[PDB]
C-alpha cells in the first residue's frame, strides 16, 4: 500500500524471524531453570555431579541439563563471581526454584544468614527456595559420635524437646533427629516469618549419596508449578 | 607501626574534601533559580518491539538512529528496524544471560558480553548473509555490566572484578586494564569524543577514566550506595549517576563535585538506567518500580512520567537524533517512545 | 558466493527443460531470489522471482504462470522447469539474490546462467541515453538513464540499482538504490539523481571499467532495466 | 564518600564490659539495616547482630545470645554494641557494616571479604 | 597490605593536584550547552509531522 | 402458558446493572498489553463479551414485560432479540467449559504444555465456538414456531454434555488439591466449589424445567406451581451473566493484580 517491495518483502523476512523466535519460545517455555546457590562448604558440587550422572577456563557461569519426566530442567551453577552477589543475584528472578544448599554439620549461621537474605530480597520474593542440607550423615557421626555440642552457637538447642516427629528413618538415634529437624526448623522459621504465601521453602534432609534429589526437585519444583498456575489462572 | 600511611591516606581524602568545598560558589539550583522550567513532557509508545522472550537487560541504538539491538534473558540479540517493527536480525546467543549490548558506531558489529565473562563481537554486515562471532574476548574474572564499541576496532568492557578494560578485536586481546574501583563496575559510558569516560561502580563512586594508558584520571564520590547506571552530558563535561539508593544525581568533571540531585520522597526503588537525550535539558531516569522518569536535568524538578511496563525497566536510551527513546524492561517489551 | 547452475542447451519450442541452479556459498535460506535474462546482442530482462522462505512470488509478463519458478534449501538449488519457449526468449540466464531488509542491498552478487538455445502491460521502461560514447581513462563519464514512473516512494529513498557487463564474466552491481556504492566497488563509481532523470558519475576508466552500464528499478515488480550503454575504451 | 568510624575495643579482661561505638557519616543513617560482625585471628568474617531500620528488630549469631545489646540513635548518627560476660573466645577485631540497599531487610554478604560499606575497624583483646 | 593500600594513597595524591574551576564556570558550560540545543532536541520540542514515529 | 409473572422487570433490570458493570470492567481490563498476554485471556475476554451481548439484550425484554404487548415496537425484529437471548447464553456456557478445561490442564497436567499457544490456537477455537454455536441456533429465524427437537438438541448438547465436562473436569482438580495446604489450597478448594454449585443452581434446573414445561403444558395441561418454578428458575439462569464475572475473576489475584 504505502510500503515499497522491498519494504513487502522485508516485512516477509521480520515475519519468517516471528516463526523462528516462536519455535524457540516452544523450546523456551517448557523449559524449567534452577539457580543452584550454596556455599563452599556445601555440597554444592556433589549435588551438580549426581544430577549430571542423572543427566571454560573462567567461565562466569556453568550449568547442567537434565532431566527426570521429560521435563528437561536448565540448572544454572553460578562459577567464577565475586564474593558479594547483590547484583548478580538479579538476573534469577525469573527461574524456578532456587536450589539453596547447606552444610548442616558445621560456622551455619552464616548459611542461615544468607537464606534469611534470600527470602527477603526483592525479585527474589515470588522464587520459592528448595533447601538441600547435605552433610547428613556428617551431621550424625558430629552428633551421636562426637564431643562439639550445638548447644553453643545455638543456645535454644537444650530446650528443644522434638516435635512428634512423622517418621524419621528408623536408623536415626532421638538425639541426631532432635538436632537434624532443630536446622530444619530454624530455616523454615525464617521461611515463614516473612514470606507469607507465594513463597514456600522446601526443606530437604540430602547427603552425598543421596540419589533421590533429581526426583525431589521434580515433585517440589512440579508443585511450584501448581502454585504459580493457581494463581495466574484466577482459581486461587 | 604501618598506621602512618592510613593515617595520611584519610588525610589526603580529608583535603579532596575541603579542595571541593572551595569551589562550589553557587548550587547548581541557584544558577538554573531563574530559568524557564521544561513544563510536563507526555510520551506514547510509538512502536512496541514486542518478540522478546523473557526480561529484558541491554538496548543500544545503532548510530543511524533507526536501529536497535536489544537483549534479553533468553539469549537473544533481535535488531529491530524500529521504524516498522520488523526484526533485522535475531541472534542466538550462546550464555544466555547477557546483561549489556553493544552496536559499532559504523553498525557492521554487535557485541553481547554478559555474566559469562566473556565479550562476544557478532558481525553483521558480512559479505555473507547470517550473523556470526568475529572474536570472543575473555581475560575477565567477573560479569560483564556494560560494553561499548570506541569504533570497530576497540571494545571497552565493564565487568564485575571491580575493573574496566580496553579490547583490540583482531587481536582479541587487552591493550589497558582500569583497575581503581572498590566494588563492581555496573555501567559504563564512552565519552563524546572516546578520549576518555567514565565508570559507575558498586563503591559509591564513579571515577572518570582516560582510556589512553589507563589511570584514573578522577574520582567523585557522592552517592549512599551502589551506583548502576552512568551516561556523560552530551558536551561531554557531566555525567549521570542514577544509584541504588533511589537517587540520580549529576556530577561535572572539571569542577570535580556533586552538582545536583534528582530526588524525590516517593521514591524507594533504585535507578537502573539513565540517559540524556540531545540537549542534556532532559534526562530520562530508568526505575525499578515498573515506570522510568523523566527528569529536567537542570532544575532538578520531575517533568514527565513514563509509565508503560509491568516489570521494572533495566534499559533505556535515546536515539544519537534525539527523535525516540527505546525502555527495555524486565516485562519483556521494548518500547519506543516520542 | 559461486552460483553454479546446470541445463541450457538445443531447447525445441516444445521440449521441457529443467533449468535447475545451484549455489553452495552463502546463506541461501535467507535471500530473496530472482531471476534475470539478457537477450544476446541486447538488454537484459526481469524473470521470475522467490522471497526468503517462500511466501511472494511476483512474476514477469512473459511467463507469468508458465515456468514455475521453485525452491529446495536443504540442497541450496533454485529448481526450474520450462517447455516451449516460444523462440524468442531464448537467452542466457543468471541467478541473483537480494536480501530485504533495512539498510539492506538487494541485488549484490549475481551468477552465470548457462544459455540455452532454441532450435527454429502498464509496466515502467528504462529510457536511456547515448549507448556508445566511446571515452579514454581520465574523463568523468556521467552517463544516464531515465524512469517511465517517478521512483521516489514516500520511504524517502530512490530506488535505482546499476552495473555493468563485461566481454566474459557477469554482470555486477555498482551502487543500490542509487547513492550508495557495493561492496567489492571502487569508490570512483557515483551516483547523483533526482527522483526522474538521473545518472551515475565514474572517475577513473582503467581496463576493467569497460562494459556497457544497465539499469534497473525496483519499487513495482516489472523489474525494469534499460538497452545498456555500452562504454568503448 | 559512606563512612563509618567507630571507638572502642582495649585490654578487657575475660569477663568484662567494654562497649563499642559507631560513628556512621555521608549516608542517611536510618534507611539502613545495619550489622555487627568480626573477624578473628585463623579464620574468616563472620556475623552478630542485626538492628533493623527503626530498632524494632533484633537478631543474634547463637554464640553472642543474652550477651549483647544493639542501640542505634538516629540523632547521633551512631551505632553500639556493649559486650557483657566476655569469654577469650571472642576477641575479635569488629567491623560496624551496613546494608548495600536501603529500604529493604536484607543484606547480601556484609561478611564479604572486599565489602565497601564497612568501619575500619576495632579490635577488642581479653586475658590481660 | 602494603602492596595496595599504597597504591590507594598515591592514587590521591593524584587527585589532590587538579585545579579546580568555581562551579559557576561549570553554570555557563552546562546550561549555555543545553540553550544551545534546546531548539533542536525533538523530545522538548515536538515535531508532530517532521518526525517518522508518527501514526 | 400463564406468563404473567410480576418480578422479570424488577429482577431483570438488577441482573442488567450488576452485569453490565462486572463485564464492562472486566472488558476494559482485558485490553491491555500487561506482560505477555497470556493463551488462557482469550477464552476470558470471550466469556466477558459473551455474557455482555447476552445482557445488552435484556432490558428489550424487560421493555417487553412492562407493557404486556410491547415489542410489537419491535417490528419484526422480535427474531433477532429471541436468537440473541439464546445464542450468546449458550455460548457463554462453551466458553465457560473450555476455561474449566484450561484449568484442569494446568493443575493436573502442568508438564504438559497444553494450555498455551497463543493467539491464532485461542481465538481459532473461540472462532469455531462461535459460528458452530451460531449455525446451530441459527434454526430459529427462518408466539412460537412449535419444534420439540430444537430443545432436545440444545439440552443433551447445550447444557447437559458440557456440565459432564467441567464437573469431571473440577472433581479432577480438587482431588490433587486436597493430597502448601493452608493458604493455597484452602482458598482454591472454595472457589471452585463456589464455581461448581453456582453453575449446576443455575442452569440445571432451569432447562429440566424448560423441558418439561414444553411438553406437559403447552401441549397438555400444567399446574401454575410448576409455571412458579420455571419463571424462578429462569429468574436465576439469567443472572448467571453477573455471577460468572464475578465467581472466575474475582479471587483470582492473577486477575485481581491488573487492577
Ligand atoms: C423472553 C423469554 C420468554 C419469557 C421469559 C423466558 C421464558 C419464560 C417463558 C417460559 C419458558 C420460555 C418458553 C419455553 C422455552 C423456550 C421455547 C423453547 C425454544 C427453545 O427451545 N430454544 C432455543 C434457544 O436458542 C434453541 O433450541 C436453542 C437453539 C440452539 C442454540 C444453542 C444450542 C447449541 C448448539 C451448538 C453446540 C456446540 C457447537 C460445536 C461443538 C461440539
Amino acid at each position: 500500500c504505502t510500503l515499497s517491495a522491498e519494504d513487502k518483502a522485508a516485512v516477509e523476512r521480520s515475519k519468517m524471524i516471528e516463526k523462528q523466535l516462536q519455535k524457540d519460545k516452544q523450546v523456551y517455555r517448557r523449559t524449567l531453570r534452577l539457580l543452584l546457590l550454596g556455599a563452599d562448604n556445601s555440597g554444592k558440587s556433589t549435588i551438580v555431579k549426581q544430577m549430571r550422572i542423572y543427566h571454560v577456563k573462567t567461565s562466569g557461569i556453568f550449568e547442567t541439563k537434565f532431566q527426570v519426566d521429560k521435563v528437561n530442567f536448565h540448572m544454572f551453577d553460578v562459577g567464577a563471581q565475586r564474593d558479594e552477589r547483590r547484583k548478580w543475584i538479579q538476573c534469577f528472578n525469573d527461574v524456578t526454584a532456587i536450589i539453596f544448599v547447606v552444610d548442616s554439620s558445621d560456622r551455619l549461621q552464616e548459611a542461615l544468614n544468607d537464606f534469611k537474605s534470600i527470602w527477603n530480597n526483592r525479585w527474589l520474593r515470588t522464587i520459592s527456595v528448595i533447601l538441600f542440607l547435605n552433610k547428613q550423615d556428617l551431621l550424625a557421626e558430629k552428633v551421636l559420635a562426637g564431643k562439639s555440642k550445638i548447644e553453643d552457637y545455638f543456645p535454644e538447642f537444650a530446650r528443644y524437646t522434638t516435635p512428634e516427629d512423622a517418621t524419621p528413618e528408623p536408623g536415626e538415634d532421638p538425639r541426631v533427629t532432635r538436632a537434624k529437624y532443630f536446622i530444619r526448623k530454624e530455616f523454615v522459621d525464617i521461611s515463614t516469618a516473612s514470606g507469607d504465601g507465594r513463597h514456600i521453602c522446601y526443606p530437604h534432609f540430602t547427603c552425598s549419596v543421596d540419589t533421590e534429589n533429581a526426583r525431589r526437585i521434580f515433585n517440589d519444583c512440579k508443585d511450584i508449578i501448581l502454585q504459580m498456575n493457581l494463581r495466574e489462572y484466577n482459581l486461587v | 607501626e604501618l598506621d602512618q600511611l592510613r593515617q595520611e591516606a584519610e588525610q589526603l581524602k580529608n583535603q579532596i574534601r575541603d579542595a571541593r568545598k572551595a569551589c562550589a560558589d553557587a548550587t547548581l539550583s541557584q544558577i538554573t533559580n531563574n530559568i524557564d522550567p521544561v513544563g510536563r513532557i507526555q510520551m506514547r509508545t510509538r512502536r512496541t518491539l514486542r518478540g522478546h522472550l523473557a526480561k529484558i537487560y541491554a538496548m543500544h541504538w545503532g548510530t543511524d538512529s533507526r536501529l536497535l539491538v536489544s537483549a534479553s534473558q533468553d539469549g537473544k540479540l533481535i535488531i529491530w528496524d524500529s521504524y516498522t517493527t520488523n526484526k533485522v536480525h535475531a541472534i542466538p546467543l550462546r550464555s544466555s544471560w547477557v546483561m549489556t549490548c553493544a552496536y559499532a558506531p559504523s553498525g557492521n558489529y554487535v557485541a553481547c558480553g554478559g555474566l559469562d565473562n566473556i565479550c562476544s563481537i557478532y558481525n553483521l554486515k558480512t559479505r555473507e548473509g547470517n550473523v556470526r562471532v568475529s572474536r570472543e574476548l575473555a581475560g575477565h574474572t567477573g560479569y560483564l555490566s556494560c560494553c561499548r564499541f570506541l569504533d570497530d576496532n576497540q571494545i571497552v568492557t565493564s565487568s564485575g572484578d571491580t575493573t574496566c578494560a580496553l579490547w583490540d578485536i583482531e587481536t582479541g586481546q587487552q591493550t589497558t586494564t582500569f583497575t581503581g574501583h572498590t566494588g563492581d563496575v555496573m555501567s559504563l559510558s564512552l565519552a563524546p569524543d572516546t578520549r576518555l569516560f567514565v565508570s559507575g561502580a558498586c563503591d559509591a563512586s564513579a571515577k572518570l577514566w582516560d582510556v589512553r594508558e589507563g589511570m584514573c584520571r578522577q574520582t567523585f564520590t557522592g552517592h549512599e550506595s551502589d551506583i548502576n547506571a552512568i551516561c556523560f552530558f552530551p558536551n561531554g563535561n557531566a555525567f549521570a549517576t542514577g544509584s541504588d539508593d533511589a537517587t540520580c544525581r549529576l556530577f561535572d568533571l572539571r569542577a570535580d563535585q556533586e552538582l545536583m540531585t534528582y530526588s524525590h520522597d516517593n521514591i524507594i526503588c533504585g535507578i537502573t538506567s539513565v540517559s540524556f537525550s540531545k540537549s542534556g535539558r532532559l534526562l530520562l531516569a530508568g526505575y525499578d518500580d515498573f515506570n522510568c522518569n523523566v527528569w529536567d536535568a537542570l532544575k532538578a524538578d520531575r517533568a514527565g512520567v513514563l509509565a508503560g511496563h509491568d516489570n521494572r525497566v533495566s534499559c533505556l536510551g535515546v536515539t544519537d537524533d534525539g527523535m525516540a527513546v527505546a525502555t527495555g524492561s524486565w516485562d519483556s517489551f521494548l518500547k519506543i517512545w516520542n | 558466493v559461486q552460483l553454479v547452475e546446470s541445463g541450457g542447451g538445443l531447447v525445441q519450442p516444445g521440449g521441457s527443460r529443467k533449468l535447475s541452479c545451484s549455489a553452495s556459498g552463502f546463506a541461501f535460506s535467507s535471500f530473496g531470489m530472482h531471476w534475470v535474462r539478457q537477450a544476446p546482442e541486447k538488454g537484459l530482462e526481469w524473470v521470475a522471482y522467490i522471497s526468503s522462505g517462500s511466501g511472494t512470488i511476483y512474476y514477469a509478463d512473459t511467463v507469468k504462470g508458465r515456468f514455475t519458478i521453485s525452491r529446495d534449501d536443504p540442497k541450496n538449488t533454485l529448481f526450474l522447469q520450462m517447455t516451449s519457449l516460444r523462440s524468442e526468449d531464448t537467452a542466457m540466464y543468471y541467478c541473483v539474490r537480494s536480501i530485504y531488509y533495512y539498510g539492506s542491498s538487494p541485488f549484490d552478487f549475481w551468477g552465470q546462467g548457462t544459455t540455452l538455445t532454441v532450435s527454429s502491460s502498464s509496466d515502467i521502461v528504462m529510457t536511456q541515453a547515448t549507448s556508445s560514447v566511446p571515452v579514454t581513462p581520465g574523463e568523468s563519464v556521467s552517463i544516464s538513464c531515465r524512469s517511465s514512473k517517478s521512483l521516489l516512494h514516500s520511504n524517502g529513498n530512490t530506488y535505482l540499482y546499476w552495473f555493468l557487463q563485461r566481454p566474459g564474466q557477469s554482470p555486477q552491481l555498482l551502487i543500490y538504490r542509487m547513492s550508495n556504492l557495493a561492496s567489492g566497488v571502487p569508490d570512483r563509481f557515483s551516483g547523483s539523481g533526482s527522483g526522474t532523470a538521473f545518472t551515475l558519475t565514474i572517475s577513473r576508466l582503467e581496463a576493467e571499467d569497460v562494459g556497457v552500464y544497465y539499469c534497473m528499478q525496483h519499487l513495482e515488480y516489472p523489474l525494469t532495466f534499460g538497452a545498456g550503454t555500452k562504454l568503448e575504451l | 564518600q559512606v563512612q563509618l568510624q567507630e571507638s572502642g575495643g582495649g585490654l578487657v579482661q575475660p569477663g568484662g564490659s567494654l562497649r563499642l561505638s559507631c560513628a556512621a557519616s555521608g549516608f542517611t543513617f536510618s534507611n539502613y539495616k545495619m550489622n555487627w560482625v568480626r573477624q578473628a585471628p585463623g579464620k574468616g568474617l563472620e556475623w552478630v547482630s542485626d538492628i533493623s531500620q527503626s530498632g524494632a528488630s533484633i537478631s543474634y549469631t547463637g554464640s553472642v545470645k543474652g550477651r549483647f545489646t544493639i542501640s542505634r540513635d538516629n540523632a547521633k548518627n551512631t551505632l553500639y554494641l556493649q559486650m557483657n560476660s566476655l569469654k577469650p573466645e571472642d576477641t575479635a577485631v569488629y567491623y560496624c557494616a551496613r546494608c548495600p540497599a536501603p529500604f529493604t531487610r536484607d543484606c547480601f554478604d556484609v561478611t564479604s571479604t572486599t565489602y565497601a560499606y564497612r568501619g575500619q575497624g576495632t579490635q577488642v583483646t581479653v586475658s590481660s | 597490605s602494603i602492596a595496595q593500600a599504597r597504591k590507594l594513597v598515591e592514587q590521591l595524591k593524584m587527585e589532590a593536584n587538579i585545579d579546580r574551576i568555581k562551579v559557576s564556570k561549570a553554570a555557563a558550560d552546562l546550561m549555555a550547552y543545553c540553550e544551545a540545543h534546546a531548539k533542536e532536541d525533538p523530545l522538548l520540542t515536538p515535531v508532530a509531522s517532521e518526525n517518522p514515529f508518527r501514526e | 402458558e400463564n406468563f404473567k409473572r410480576e418480578f422479570f422487570p424488577i429482577v431483570y433490570l438488577i441482573i442488567f446493572f450488576w452485569g453490565v458493570l462486572g463485564n464492562g470492567l472486566s472488558i476494559y481490563v482485558f485490553l491491555q498489553p500487561y506482560k505477555k498476554s497470556t493463551s488462557v485471556n482469550v477464552f476470558m475476554l470471550n466469556l466477558a463479551i459473551s455474557d455482555l451481548l447476552f445482557i445488552s439484550t435484556l432490558p428489550f425484554r424487560a421493555d417487553y414485560y412492562l407493557r404486556g404487548s410491547n415489542w410489537i415496537f419491535g417490528d419484526l425484529a422480535c427474531r433477532i432479540m429471541s436468537y440473541s437471548l439464546y445464542v450468546n447464553m449458550y455460548s457463554s456456557i462453551y466458553f465457560l467449559t473450555v476455561l474449566s478445561v484450561v484449568r484442569f490442564l494446568a493443575m493436573v497436567h502442568p508438564f504438559r504444555l497444553l494450555h498455551v499457544t497463543s493467539i491464532r490456537s485461542a481465538w481459532i477455537l473461540c472462532g469455531i465456538i462461535w459460528i458452530l454455536i451460531m449455525a446451530s441456533s441459527i434454526m430459529l429465524l427462518d408466539k412460537i414456531a412449535k419444534l420439540q427437537t430444537m430443545n432436545y438438541i440444545a439440552l443433551v448438547v447445550g447444557c447437559l454434555l458440557p456440565f459432564f465436562t467441567l464437573s469431571i473436569c473440577y472433581l479432577l482438580i480438587i482431588r490433587v488439591l486436597l493430597k502448601g495446604l493452608r493458604v493455597s489450597h484452602r482458598k482454591a478448594l472454595t472457589t471452585i466449589i463456589i464455581t461448581l454449585i453456582i453453575f449446576f443452581l443455575c442452569f440445571l434446573p432451569y432447562h429440566t424445567l424448560r423441558t418439561v414445561h414444553l411438553t406437559t403444558w403447552k401441549v397438555g395441561l400444567c399446574k401454575d406451581r410448576l409455571h412458579k418454578a420455571l419463571v424462578i428458575t429462569l429468574a436465576l439462569a439469567a443472572a448467571n451473566a453477573c455471577f460468572n464475572p464475578l465467581l472466575y475473576y474475582f479471587a483470582g489475584e492473577n486477575f485481581k493484580d491488573r487492577l
